């Protein structure tokens, strides 16, 4: 869970590079597929188990 | 204190043809490699 966004997957260090007004980041399908991680500034790819 | 002036001049503005300007970020998400 990263601010309420509840999901099942796999986390990873990434190097999609979130400007600094960005939280989230989407797939073609409309779903969340990396995020930044709130207590310390980095992005996260989030893969399915 | 706030004492306007006369020294005002009318002419009708250009206009300016403003090519591909003016896009922005259109929500607070992150996108790349793909056409929305
Ligand atoms: C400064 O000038 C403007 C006009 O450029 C004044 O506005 C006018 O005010 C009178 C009443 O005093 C109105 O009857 C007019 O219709 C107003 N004209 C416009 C174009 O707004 C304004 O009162 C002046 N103020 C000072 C402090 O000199
Ligand atoms: C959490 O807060 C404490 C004190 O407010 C601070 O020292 C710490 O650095 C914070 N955590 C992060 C990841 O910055």
């Amino acid at each position: 869970n990263f601010n309420g966004l509840k999901g099942t997957g796999v986390l990873t260090e990434s190097n999609k590079k979130f400007l600094p007004f960005q939280q989230f980041g989407r797939d073609i399908a409309d779903t969340t597929d990396a995020v930044r991680d709130p207590q310390t500034l980095e992005i996260l790819d989030i893969t399915p188990c | 204190q706030c004492v306007n002036l006369t020294t005002r001049t009318q002419l009708p503005p250009a206009y300016t043809n403003s090519f591909t300007r003016g896009v922005y970020y259109p929500d607070k998400v992150f996108r790349s490699s793909v056409l929305h």
